């Protein structure tokens, strides 16, 4: 039909994706998201669409967790990353319905990633490999495994979550959770193990 | 493997319980009509409903959701599919029920919906099913849509709906090589009567549909037609198309690349792993291109060849998995650019060397050894090719075996060792003819204009026996000259306007040798047209058929055999 | 190709035209399973001449390419050289980037097993002659010898 009715279409369901990602879904209707899915696929706006929920997903990104992370890169940093992480997939998993309906013929006709791989890459690219957000991690992480090497007890499954996070965040396998922490927790024990070895082999005997 | 008994019981179980309305939660409103019906069930076969209720939204939580955008009838039947598995599909509403299925995105109906469009793909109904394959992404039926649409739509360009028709999917028909044309001038009018539907919502289409046709009229008549139909005072349109046909250097299309050639089937396999292979011969070309193989080796067939050039196989045999070979009645179709055989809907009856004759659309296969063997075992039927389905005609009214059929004067002409009948398809009825003075058999005739020429008969001979429909009376006019001791293998066919015969001749100790013969219709005399040299052509066999048709040099490939 | 490969000592060898050594040792047709015996056939078939053919020296020590090149050949060269050459050695030092070194074709003696009179899938031919990979895991066909005659045996 006309563009003022694609477009008013557009804006709703930009509303509504806003709405459910202030986790406001329970309050928002599937039957409305199934309607507007339908009139959106209508007229074949599968690019328009495709284009708006890339800059809807990455301005929300960069509005609230860029500013939360930075915000709390002390208190609690790696909880509230998990925490939004958990947050992001728990909208992702509507977002990804709708849009997967979407996606089934965009992604077979257009040959293009998936609406979850798309909010997984943007999500790795706005906030895990930030020009700050990244170093900061690094060096914390390093810092709590090199305590709890050290000898005393800290927080365990935290690392774990973290760790699973980064491997789905890879999205294809181990291309990128290898790089971004084993290859630094790889360069810290190339060092603690060589000093351990250095006082061990004077301090003791072969015994 | 899962108890099937088990697993039916557990559907008939849940099937009650749907028309039972015991455990049912959850209920569609669409348009004021109740249904009532489960969670799992729409789960398990709709994947817009698993994500319909596993969402955490309102509608998710209210056991009534308001379906809008659908229809009652198309939802009740996908309900009913749901819970029984049965997917009854008329001719009408898979338009609805495809779009349904796309809307609740449900993939064993949608692939069965696939495959039923895929087998419905016609000529009337070509541009509005490649039009909802583009709403609809479709690959498969698309690239169906394609081929069809492209060959039967540059054979008519007359549909309706092909004026309304979006610009990428017109580029990409125009713009394609496998347009089936006479003339590359028939597209260039289509593509202006298309562009003149409207005169400003077609005009930024212009300057690009004109960019896939080839400059060879982009320069001539039908521009200035184009500045009759201008907006006025448009400068940006006139200057530009005179500027603009630079690029696009001419460029023949493959319509173009037709040319009368003589078809022919259970030829002798040149490599002897295989039975019969099937071989064509160009009398333009000199040449002898390979043709694919009948389906599943299909023997004992007959081949037809209708006025708007598509051939067709109905009938024949294949090896029972020594002697083995059960008689089946599927029905196939050539694709002239694939070179593959499409299948089709079977016939009724099984046929062995059945007579393919088409007339007013229709394919008639006329006698054939049926498996029936009844009181009236000489039952004839015709097939449509409008509505894909085979329907029975008037019996004929003597059994014959071994006969041959043609078609004159909107009429079937079926021939025998000495009697013929004339069928009348307006009144379905049969008609005694004239009654011939030579018992002859296994021979073939061919329709030239307004009168039969039986040719050969019993090896055969050069007997020739020439009827007239306007006169109804056989008559002899002479006897082909070949060389005595000899045994012929006559084949009467119609090309160049003209009525040549496909002679093959074998000598005493002798190899067979191929000639073609032009009978003069006026002075009855076969003149020499063509010699066909033995260093192209090998050996063919006995039970060999010739047809006429039109095929494609560039998509078939040159059989590669020694001399 | 296929015999001096496996023996490149025969005293005619030695004596051969510059054209019929350089089509026979830049040919991908050695059946060698090792690149230095080519080398050291090279060397000695210009160690019995030498002084007389630098210049077919120089253009045998390119032939043989990087792969042999870069072993010995630059100190047996350097004790074998003539007095008061030094373009020499500028042109020999170029040859250790350029000229596409690539893979032989007699390194690929794979050790696999040789089937006649198989299951033949074309009627015409009643049997047929495959082969089998042991290390690629893959199965191998061999062309029929007389292409009608059966009931053969086999040696190697």
């Amino acid at each position: 039909m006309d563009e003022k009715y694609v477009n008013s279409i557009w804006d709703l369901l930009k509303n509504a994706i806003q709405e459910i990602q202030r986790k406001n879904n329970s309050g928002l209707s599937f039957e409305e998201l199934y309607r507007n899915a339908y009139t959106m696929v209508l007229h074949k706006h599968g690019e328009k669409l495709y284009t708006g929920l890339r800059e809807v997903v990455t301005e929300h990104l960069i509005n609230k967790v860029r500013e939360d992370v930075l915000n709390s890169l002390n208190n609690n940093f790696l909880q509230t990353l998990n925490q939004a992480w958990n947050d992001h997939q728990t909208a992702m998993v509507m977002i990804r319905d709708i849009l997967m309906y979407m996606d089934r013929v965009y992604v077979q006709q257009n040959n293009v990633e998936n609406v979850y791989n798309l909010g997984l890459i943007i999500f790795r690219d706005q906030v895990v490999r930030y020009g700050c957000i990244r170093d900061h991690l690094r060096q914390t992480l390093l810092d709590m495994i090199a305590r709890e090497r050290k000898g005393e007890v800290v927080d365990r499954g935290a690392i774990r979550n973290a760790c699973q996070m980064l491997m789905i965040l890879g999205l294809e396998g181990r291309s990128v959770y290898e790089e971004d922490f084993e290859a630094p927790f790889l360069e810290m024990s190339a060092e603690f193990f060589q000093m351990e070895s250095q006082k061990f082999l004077a301090e003791n005997s072969a015994s | 493997q899962i108890n099937t008994e088990y697993a039916v019981s557990l559907l008939e179980q849940l099937k009650l319980f749907y028309e039972q309305q015991l455990f049912t939660d959850i209920v569609l409103i669409v348009e004021g009509t109740e249904f009532p019906c489960h969670k799992m069930v729409l789960a398990t076969c709709s994947s817009y409903f698993r994500a319909m209720f596993m969402s955490g939204l309102s509608e998710s939580k209210q056991t009534h959701v308001h379906l809008r955008n659908v229809d009652a009838a198309t939802l009740q039947i996908i309900i009913t599919y749901a819970y029984t598995g049965n997917l009854a599909m008329n001719d009408s509403t898979v338009e609805q029920l495809y779009e349904t299925a796309c809307f609740l995105q449900v993939e064993d109906v949608l692939q069965r919906c696939r495959e039923y469009l895929i087998k419905k793909i016609n000529a009337e109904n070509c541009v509005r099913l490649l039009s909802f394959a583009d709403l609809f992404s479709c690959e498969e039926l698309k690239q169906s849509a394609k081929r069809m649409v492209e060959h039967k739509f540059t054979a008519v360009y007359h549909q309706d709906a092909f004026m309304q028709l979006s610009h990428d999917l017109l580029i990409d028909i125009l713009s394609s090589d496998n347009l089936n044309v006479e003339k590359e001038e028939t597209v260039r009018e289509a593509a202006m009567l298309w562009l003149e539907y409207n005169t400003e919502s077609r005009s930024q289409y212009l300057s690009s549909v004109l960019s896939q046709i080839r400059i060879d009229a982009l320069s001539e008549v039908t521009q200035r037609a184009w500045f009759q139909g201008l907006p006025p005072n448009d400068k940006s349109v006139v200057v530009q198309g005179l500027y603009k046909s630079m690029p696009k250097f001419f460029k023949p299309r493959l319509g173009m690349t037709k040319e009368e050639m003589m078809i022919f089937i259970e030829a002798s396999s040149e490599n002897p792993c295989s039975l019969y292979s099937s071989v064509c011969y160009s009398p333009q070309a000199e040449k002898v291109y390979k043709l694919c193989s009948p389906p599943a080796d299909l023997h004992k067939v007959g081949t037809v060849v209708t006025p708007d050039n598509d051939i067709y196989i109905a009938g024949g045999q294949v090896p029972l998995k020594q002697t083995a070979f059960r008689t089946v009645n599927c029905f196939y179709w050539f694709d002239a650019q694939q070179n593959t055989w499409f299948p089709k809907t079977p016939m009724l009856f099984v046929r062995i060397k059945p007579s393919l004759v088409c007339c007013e659309g229709y394919i008639y296969a006329i006698g054939g050894d049926s498996v029936g063997g009844e009181l009236n075992r000489r039952t004839v039927e015709r097939y449509d090719t409008e509505k894909d389905e085979w329907t029975m005609v008037s019996p004929l009214p003597c059994a014959w075996q071994w006969s041959a059929a043609v078609v004159v004067h909107d009429c079937i002409y079926v021939m025998t060792l000495n009697l013929m009948y004339c069928y009348f398809p307006r009144s379905d009825s049969w008609v005694e003819m004239a009654m011939r003075q030579t018992s002859r058999s296994f021979a073939s005739a061919a329709a030239f204009g307004d009168k039969i020429f039986y040719i050969g008969g019993l090896g055969s001979s050069v007997t020739v026996e020439i009827y007239d429909v306007n006169k109804n009376e056989w008559k002899m006019a002479a006897n082909i000259p070949a060389k005595r001791y000899s045994d012929p293998c006559v084949r009467a066919v119609v090309i160049s306007n003209s009525l040549c015969v496909f002679m093959r001749e074998t000598h005493l100790n002798e190899r067979a040798k191929y000639v073609t013969y032009q009978y003069d219709l006026e002075l009855d005399r076969w003149s020499l047209r063509q010699h066909i040299s033995e260093r192209v052509l090998w050996d063919l066999g006995r039970d060999f058929r010739c047809t006429v048709g039109k095929l494609y040099p560039s998509c078939l490939e040159e059989s590669p055999w020694k001399p």
